[PDB]
Protein backbone atom coordinates (compact mmCIF):
# COMPACT_ATOMS: atom_id res chain seq x y z
CA UNK A 1 0.00 0.00 0.00
CA UNK A 2 1.07 3.46 -1.41
CA UNK A 3 0.09 6.34 -2.69
CA UNK A 4 -4.13 5.85 -2.97
CA UNK A 5 -3.74 2.31 -4.39
CA UNK A 6 -3.03 -1.21 -3.29
CA UNK A 7 -1.46 -4.18 -5.50
CA UNK A 8 -0.60 -6.44 -2.46
CA UNK A 9 -3.73 -8.08 -0.70
CA UNK A 10 -4.22 -9.56 2.97
CA UNK B 1 -5.07 13.09 -12.33
CA UNK B 2 -1.65 14.21 -12.39
CA UNK B 3 -0.63 15.50 -15.67
CA UNK B 4 2.92 14.54 -16.99
CA UNK B 5 4.37 17.10 -19.89
CA UNK B 6 7.97 15.78 -21.51
CA UNK B 7 10.12 18.29 -23.54
CA UNK B 8 11.66 18.53 -26.14
CA UNK B 9 9.15 16.89 -28.40
CA UNK B 10 11.62 15.01 -30.55
CA UNK B 11 15.97 15.93 -30.68
CA UNK B 12 18.88 14.88 -33.15
CA UNK B 13 21.70 14.20 -31.62
CA UNK B 14 25.46 13.07 -32.91
CA UNK B 15 27.34 9.71 -31.97
CA UNK B 16 28.45 10.37 -28.14
CA UNK B 17 26.68 13.46 -27.46
CA UNK B 18 25.03 13.90 -24.30
CA UNK B 19 20.68 13.75 -24.38
CA UNK B 20 18.76 15.74 -21.69
CA UNK B 21 14.56 15.24 -21.45
CA UNK B 22 12.47 16.87 -18.98
CA UNK B 23 9.27 15.70 -17.83
CA UNK B 24 7.70 17.90 -14.98
CA UNK B 25 3.99 17.14 -13.23
CA UNK B 26 1.24 18.81 -12.45
CA UNK B 27 1.98 17.82 -8.44
CA UNK B 28 4.24 16.01 -6.24
CA UNK B 29 4.89 12.17 -6.85
CA UNK B 30 6.96 11.40 -4.03
CA UNK B 31 9.80 10.85 -6.26
CA UNK B 32 7.84 7.65 -8.47
CA UNK B 33 8.88 8.52 -11.34
CA UNK B 34 9.62 5.68 -13.99
CA UNK B 35 11.13 6.10 -17.90
CA UNK B 36 11.24 3.87 -20.18
CA UNK B 37 12.64 3.49 -24.16
CA UNK B 38 10.46 2.05 -26.39
CA UNK B 39 11.96 1.04 -30.16
CA UNK B 40 9.46 0.17 -33.39
CA UNK B 41 7.51 -2.45 -33.14
CA UNK B 42 8.39 -3.39 -29.35
CA UNK B 43 6.39 -2.17 -25.92
CA UNK B 44 8.25 -0.08 -23.95
CA UNK B 45 11.35 -1.07 -21.74
CA UNK B 46 11.50 -0.46 -18.56
CA UNK B 47 14.58 1.67 -18.01
CA UNK B 48 14.25 3.48 -14.42
CA UNK B 49 12.53 3.05 -11.61
CA UNK B 50 10.81 5.18 -8.69
CA UNK B 51 13.54 6.93 -6.77
CA UNK B 52 15.58 7.19 -9.60
CA UNK B 53 17.02 3.78 -9.96
CA UNK B 54 18.45 2.40 -13.07
CA UNK B 55 16.65 -1.15 -14.05
CA UNK B 56 19.95 -3.81 -14.02
CA UNK B 57 21.07 -4.65 -17.19
CA UNK B 58 20.63 -0.69 -18.59
CA UNK B 59 23.70 0.60 -19.70
CA UNK B 60 25.06 2.84 -16.94
CA UNK B 61 25.24 5.94 -19.48
CA UNK B 62 21.35 6.16 -18.75
CA UNK B 63 21.02 8.56 -15.65
CA UNK B 64 18.06 10.42 -14.02
CA UNK B 65 17.40 12.86 -11.62
CA UNK B 66 14.86 15.66 -10.23
CA UNK B 67 12.45 15.57 -7.13
CA UNK B 68 8.81 17.29 -6.48
CA UNK B 69 7.28 18.06 -10.00
CA UNK B 70 10.62 18.24 -11.46
CA UNK B 71 12.36 15.21 -13.23
CA UNK B 72 14.95 14.73 -16.05
CA UNK B 73 16.22 11.71 -17.81
CA UNK B 74 20.27 12.06 -19.51
CA UNK B 75 22.00 9.39 -21.77
CA UNK B 76 25.85 10.45 -21.25
CA UNK B 77 27.59 9.22 -24.39
CA UNK B 78 24.90 8.18 -26.71
CA UNK B 79 24.97 5.64 -29.49
CA UNK B 80 23.17 4.55 -32.16
CA UNK B 81 21.38 1.52 -30.81
CA UNK B 82 19.78 4.21 -28.64
CA UNK B 83 17.24 6.00 -30.95
CA UNK B 84 13.64 5.32 -30.20
CA UNK B 85 11.20 6.97 -27.86
CA UNK B 86 11.24 7.82 -23.92
CA UNK B 87 8.75 8.06 -21.96
CA UNK B 88 7.90 9.26 -18.45
CA UNK B 89 5.36 7.52 -16.51
CA UNK B 90 4.35 8.60 -12.53
CA UNK B 91 3.19 5.50 -10.66
CA UNK B 92 2.62 7.53 -7.21
CA UNK B 93 -1.31 7.46 -7.76
CA UNK B 94 -3.74 6.26 -9.83
CA UNK B 95 -4.70 6.91 -12.59
CA UNK B 96 -0.93 6.20 -13.60
CA UNK B 97 -0.59 8.91 -15.86
CA UNK B 98 2.44 8.93 -18.60
CA UNK B 99 4.15 11.65 -20.93
CA UNK B 100 3.61 11.33 -24.16
CA UNK B 101 7.28 10.73 -25.61
CA UNK B 102 10.10 12.67 -26.64
CA UNK B 103 11.45 11.20 -29.95
CA UNK B 104 15.08 10.41 -30.11
CA UNK B 105 17.39 10.46 -33.55
CA UNK B 106 20.95 10.03 -33.91
CA UNK C 1 12.44 -15.27 -18.82
CA UNK C 2 8.96 -13.63 -17.59
CA UNK C 3 6.61 -13.79 -20.06
CA UNK C 4 2.70 -12.12 -20.55
CA UNK C 5 1.59 -13.41 -23.54
CA UNK C 6 -1.14 -11.35 -25.45
CA UNK C 7 -4.44 -12.90 -27.53
CA UNK C 8 -7.72 -11.91 -28.92
CA UNK C 9 -8.66 -8.12 -30.32
CA UNK C 10 -9.51 -7.71 -33.31
CA UNK C 11 -11.89 -5.08 -35.63
CA UNK C 12 -15.37 -5.19 -34.00
CA UNK C 13 -18.49 -2.25 -34.88
CA UNK C 14 -18.66 0.68 -32.35
CA UNK C 15 -21.30 -0.92 -29.70
CA UNK C 16 -19.53 -4.38 -29.42
CA UNK C 17 -17.38 -6.29 -26.83
CA UNK C 18 -14.35 -8.30 -26.60
CA UNK C 19 -12.25 -10.35 -24.14
CA UNK C 20 -8.28 -9.65 -24.48
CA UNK C 21 -6.14 -12.33 -22.73
CA UNK C 22 -3.00 -12.03 -21.16
CA UNK C 23 -1.36 -15.60 -20.08
CA UNK C 24 1.64 -15.13 -17.67
CA UNK C 25 4.96 -17.57 -16.98
CA UNK C 26 8.13 -17.24 -15.55
CA UNK C 27 6.89 -16.05 -11.65
CA UNK C 28 4.40 -16.87 -9.18
CA UNK C 29 1.71 -14.54 -10.70
CA UNK C 30 -0.72 -14.20 -7.63
CA UNK C 31 2.60 -12.23 -5.82
CA UNK C 32 2.07 -9.10 -8.59
CA UNK C 33 -0.51 -6.49 -9.50
CA UNK C 34 -0.82 -6.16 -12.97
CA UNK C 35 -2.82 -3.44 -15.36
CA UNK C 36 -3.58 -2.93 -18.96
CA UNK C 37 -2.57 0.12 -20.85
CA UNK C 38 -3.09 1.02 -24.24
CA UNK C 39 -0.86 3.02 -26.91
CA UNK C 40 -2.97 4.99 -29.66
CA UNK C 41 -1.66 6.30 -33.42
CA UNK C 42 -0.18 9.36 -31.98
CA UNK C 43 2.09 7.03 -29.30
CA UNK C 44 0.14 8.35 -26.53
CA UNK C 45 0.24 5.63 -23.63
CA UNK C 46 -3.12 5.43 -21.43
CA UNK C 47 -3.41 3.64 -18.11
CA UNK C 48 -6.74 1.25 -18.33
CA UNK C 49 -6.86 -0.60 -15.56
CA UNK C 50 -4.81 -2.40 -12.57
CA UNK C 51 -5.79 -5.11 -10.71
CA UNK C 52 -4.05 -6.06 -7.16
CA UNK C 53 -2.69 -9.95 -6.67
CA UNK C 54 -6.36 -11.84 -5.21
CA UNK C 55 -8.43 -9.27 -7.41
CA UNK C 56 -9.73 -7.56 -4.40
CA UNK C 57 -8.68 -4.48 -5.40
CA UNK C 58 -9.30 -3.30 -9.39
CA UNK C 59 -8.92 0.42 -10.37
CA UNK C 60 -10.02 2.10 -13.96
CA UNK C 61 -9.55 5.27 -15.94
CA UNK C 62 -12.61 7.14 -16.52
CA UNK C 63 -12.40 7.16 -19.72
CA UNK C 64 -13.45 2.98 -19.71
CA UNK C 65 -15.47 2.96 -15.97
CA UNK C 66 -18.76 1.21 -16.52
CA UNK C 67 -17.72 -0.58 -19.58
CA UNK C 68 -14.41 -2.64 -19.19
CA UNK C 69 -13.47 -4.82 -16.56
CA UNK C 70 -9.99 -6.13 -15.36
CA UNK C 71 -10.11 -9.49 -13.88
CA UNK C 72 -7.77 -12.24 -13.66
CA UNK C 73 -8.16 -15.80 -12.76
CA UNK C 74 -4.68 -17.21 -10.47
CA UNK C 75 -4.67 -20.77 -10.90
CA UNK C 76 -4.40 -19.94 -14.77
CA UNK C 77 -1.60 -17.45 -14.52
CA UNK C 78 -3.84 -14.85 -16.24
CA UNK C 79 -5.45 -11.40 -16.57
CA UNK C 80 -8.05 -10.45 -18.76
CA UNK C 81 -9.77 -7.71 -20.31
CA UNK C 82 -13.11 -7.30 -20.86
CA UNK C 83 -14.69 -4.42 -23.02
CA UNK C 84 -17.81 -3.40 -23.51
CA UNK C 85 -20.16 -0.76 -25.29
CA UNK C 86 -16.85 0.21 -27.13
CA UNK C 87 -16.36 3.12 -29.38
CA UNK C 88 -14.47 4.41 -32.00
CA UNK C 89 -12.25 6.05 -28.93
CA UNK C 90 -10.82 3.01 -27.96
CA UNK C 91 -8.86 1.89 -30.74
CA UNK C 92 -5.22 1.08 -29.27
CA UNK C 93 -2.57 -1.09 -29.31
CA UNK C 94 -3.25 -2.61 -25.55
CA UNK C 95 -0.66 -3.82 -23.16
CA UNK C 96 -0.94 -6.45 -20.58
CA UNK C 97 1.71 -4.94 -18.03
CA UNK C 98 2.82 -6.42 -14.82
CA UNK C 99 3.79 -4.12 -11.59
CA UNK C 100 7.32 -4.16 -10.71
CA UNK C 101 7.02 -4.32 -6.73
CA UNK C 102 4.36 -5.71 -4.14
CA UNK C 103 3.52 -1.61 -3.86
CA UNK C 104 3.99 -0.22 -7.17
CA UNK C 105 1.84 -1.15 -10.83
CA UNK C 106 4.98 0.81 -12.58
CA UNK C 107 4.95 -1.65 -15.50
CA UNK C 108 8.36 -4.09 -15.95
CA UNK C 109 7.22 -6.75 -18.07
CA UNK C 110 4.82 -5.82 -21.34
CA UNK C 111 2.95 -8.52 -23.25
CA UNK C 112 3.37 -7.60 -26.90
CA UNK C 113 0.29 -5.83 -27.38
CA UNK C 114 -3.16 -6.56 -28.97
CA UNK C 115 -4.48 -4.74 -31.80
CA UNK C 116 -8.83 -3.19 -31.33
CA UNK C 117 -10.07 -1.39 -33.76
CA UNK C 118 -13.41 0.00 -33.45
CA UNK C 119 -14.82 0.93 -36.20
Amino acid sequence: KKGNYVVTDH
Amino acid sequence: DIELTQSPASLSVATGEKVTIRCMTSTDIDDDMNWYQQKPGEPPKFLISEGNTLRPGVPSRFSSSGTGTDFVFTIENTLSEDVGDYYCLQSFNVPLTFGCGTKLEI
Amino acid sequence: QVKLQQSGGGLVKPGASLKLSCVTSGFTFRKFGMSWVRQTSDKCLEWVASISTGGYNTYYSDNVKGRFTISRENAKNTLYLQMSSLKSEDTALYYCTRGYSSTSYAMDYWGQGTTVTVS
